[PDB]
């Protein structure tokens, strides 16, 4: 009993697949995505960015990814998806406390995760702080959605992320 | 515990001195935190330069005791140090024969610097054209993109004229032909030299682009013919000189050694041949970017000429700040990575 | 057993600039070379037929092998997403030697970069695994096409590819 | 510099 109320770009059909999909990655069944449970895919634990992704997907902070989270999660790549919203989910790649900014220590967390070793600490850090500075325009000292959007605006990266 | 680049743009004031002249101890230290100037503070002492550049002859004429250099190629941090075993150029004679843009990535550093430097010292350090020193090559390499990400276009346009007026050439101690690349079948006198124009962007063959461009054969000094020029299959234009074509050159013109920078070198130098003449190098070659762009761990060197005696300053490479490609900024670096492991992730998660 | 000897019939815009043969050095890395042999006969399903050259930069190497996202982002193993680093005991000597371009170690994905001349800087963290039998001369033309920053002027595509 | 990556190309 009680429906699930969700907003997502999917139709009654797409709803139930998804539905069938994260059943079979509901391990324990208990209705709600774990991250060993998403770690579960062999395919999963080479990806520096499955992190990033389930908490960004998780958004009320619980640990984990519901049916309502994950569906609505899987829609910002919905080939409906608008070009705003796909970079919406770009700049969330970078926000982690999600207070609508990025941060010079977490553009350097999250670029860190993915560089990992290629680059000395110092190194990262330079090119982070020189790529805040030329991308600071209002000079808080930290990225705005719109100064990202600025920056990555005719990249078209939003077009790469779409899944069917 | 990173520093930080400084924020405030040098003013003329904190620049040049009331007395119009520039202040190198202040420029320096600014350049070295990776500070800028004021467009216009830049754009006036690339001008002020060039005019003295204008002046100066085809052909220079230099005398000992003097501390010739190679390429700089925008290792700005390792030009800092070719100075401190160079000796301060308040008190030294110098010669740079070219290459200081592009490969480097703080190539307007470099010139910013040595320009100020022109403007103090005109009748002591001296700076020629190297193959880097033309629209052609900063196009396709980092200097004009360079400069549009910490200046403008105009302020490439303005190196761009100067460039231009940067000599030839120059006749070293009345012993030794400096230049930047070697010889030209079209060029056999140093009175050659004197007659060409150089106030334009190097032509796409003849001396001038002889003069840059030409490299010694391969196998320089012990050729299986006394041929003297052949097509530089290696740059794709100008010539490979030989060691018979040389020592025609420097007899015929009383010279005693050829001179040049252009190619690297593991030591950071190379001497050629000894002339059957006088025993001394035919032909001397002389790089200064150590570890060149930071992956040919060579080593770095200026040529020091006193008391008859022509030293070899051999130093390493020393440490400067990160800089992506193209100057890039981390958000379209890493967008592409995160657009895809991303769409990996959901891919696997979604086959399930 | 032997050395495998494959070809790219490498291709313009469309048009046709010449075959590039390889020697596989299985002598010395049989896994890596398998690999690039099964990708070139496309044997598994998938392979370096139909791809591009995305990065070249001449007086370097050759970057190609990326036929999943044409772009340096992707491009997978017959043996999965990657694989270890087999050895290095082969090195980087000039124009011609074939190896692998990665994102780390233990990152063998597809793709690989034809030297143009001695990289000695990546000895030890590349995998050295084969070399331009014959053709040298038509890998100094795709040279033409490339830029400082990898990026060419002209579709160089491996139109055709196999074992001989 | 020169280095051939698949991912995070670097100077
Ligand atoms: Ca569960
Ligand atoms: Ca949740
Ligand atoms: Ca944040
Ligand atoms: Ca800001």
């Amino acid at each position: 009993s009680y429906p699930l109320e969700m907003c997502s770009h999917f139709d009654a059909d797409e709803i139930k697949r998804l539905g069938k999909r994260f059943k079979k990655l509901d391990l324990d069944n208990s209705g709600s995505l774990s991250v060993e449970e998403f770690m579960s895919l062999p395919e999963l634990q080479q990806n520096p960015l499955v992190q990033r992704v389930i908490d960004i997907f998780d958004t009320d902070g619980n640990g984990e990814v519901d049916f309502k989270e994950f569906i609505e999660g899987v829609s910002q790549f919905s080939v409906k998806g608008d070009k705003e919203q796909k970079l919406r989910f770009a700049f969330r790649i970078y926000d982690m406390d999600k207070d609508g900014y990025i941060s010079n220590g977490e553009l350097f967390q999250v670029l860190k995760m993915m560089v990992g070793n290629n680059l000395k600490d110092t190194q990262l850090q330079q090119i982070v702080d020189k790529t805040i500075i030329n991308a600071d325009k209002d000079g808080d000292g930290r990225i705005s959605f719109e100064e990202f959007c600025a920056v990555v605006g005719g990249l078209d990266i939003h077009k790469k992320m779409v899944v069917d | 515990a990173v520093p930080f680049p400084p924020s405030h743009r040098l003013t003329a004031k904190e620049v040049f001195d009331n007395d119009g002249k520039p202040r190198v101890d202040i420029l320096k230290a600014h350049l070295m935190k990776e500070g800028r100037l004021e467009e216009s503070v830049a754009l006036r002492i690339i001008t002020e330069g060039a005019s003295i550049l204008r002046q100066e002859k085809n052909l220079l004429d230099i005398d000992a005791p003097v501390t010739v250099c190679g390429d700089i190629h925008g290792q700005f941090f390792d030009l800092m140090k070719l100075f401190e075993v160079g000796g301060s150029p308040a008190n030294t004679r110098y010669l740079f024969l070219g290459d200081y843009v592009d490969r480097g990535y703080f190539s307007i550093e470099c010139v910013l610097y040595l320009w100020a430097l022109k403007i103090l010292y005109p009748k002591t350090l001296f700076l020629l054209r190297g193959n880097h020193e033309c629209r052609h090559l900063t196009e396709y390499f980092t200097f004009k993109q360079e400069c549009k990400i910490k200046y403008s276009e105009r302020v490439y346009d303005a190196c761009m004229d100067a460039f231009d007026c940067l000599p030839l050439a120059a006749l070293m101690n009345q012993q030794f032909l400096c230049v930047h690349g070697g010889l030209s079948p079209e060029i056999n006198t140093l009175d050659d030299i004197r007659k060409l124009d150089r106030f334009k962007e190097p032509p796409a063959y003849g001396p001038m682009c002889d003069i840059l461009w030409s490299d010694p054969l391969e196998d320089f000094g012990n050729e299986k013919t006394q041929e003297h020029f052949t097509h530089n299959t290696v740059r794709g234009c100008s010539y490979f000189y030989s060691y018979p074509a040389v020592c025609e050159f420097l007899q015929h013109n009383n010279l005693l050694s050829i001179l040049r920078a252009h190619e690297a070198q593991d030591a950071g130098y190379r001497m050629y041949r000894k002339s059957q003449t006088t025993g001394f190098p035919s032909l001397i070659t002389i790089f200064s970017a150590p570890n060149y762009l930071d992956v040919y761990n060579n080593k770095a060197a200026v040529l020091k000429y006193e008391n008859n005696v022509m030293n070899i300053r051999q130093f390493n490479c020393s440490p400067h700040p990160y800089w992506l490609p193209n100057f890039m900024d981390v958000f379209t670096w890493s967008l592409p990575f995160v657009g895809e492991k991303v769409t990996e992730m959901l891919v696997n998660v979604l086959n399930i | 057993m032997v050395n495998p000897t494959v070809f790219f019939d490498i291709a313009v815009d469309g048009e046709p600039l010449g075959r590039v043969s390889f020697e596989l050095f299985a002598d010395k890395v049989p896994k890596t070379a398998e690999n690039f042999r099964a990708l070139s006969t496309g044997e598994k399903g998938f392979g370096y037929k139909g791809s591009c050259f995305h990065r070249i930069i001449p007086g370097f190497m050759c970057q190609g092998g990326d036929f999943t996202r044409h772009n340096g982002t992707g491009g997978k193993s017959i043996y999965g997403e990657k694989f270890e680093d087999e050895n290095f005991i082969l090195k980087h000597t000039g124009p011609g030697i074939l190896s692998m371009a990665n994102a780390g170690p233990n990152t063998n994905g597809s793709q690989f970069f034809i030297c143009t001349a001695k990289t000695e800087w990546l000895d030890g963290k590349h995998v050295v695994f084969g070399k331009v039998k014959e053709g040298m001369n038509i890998v100094e033309a795709m040279e033409r096409f490339g830029s400082r920053n990898g990026k060419t002027s002209k579709k160089i595509t491996i139109a055709d590819c196999g074992q001989l | 510099x020169l280095l051939v990556t698949a991912g995070l190309v670097l100077a």
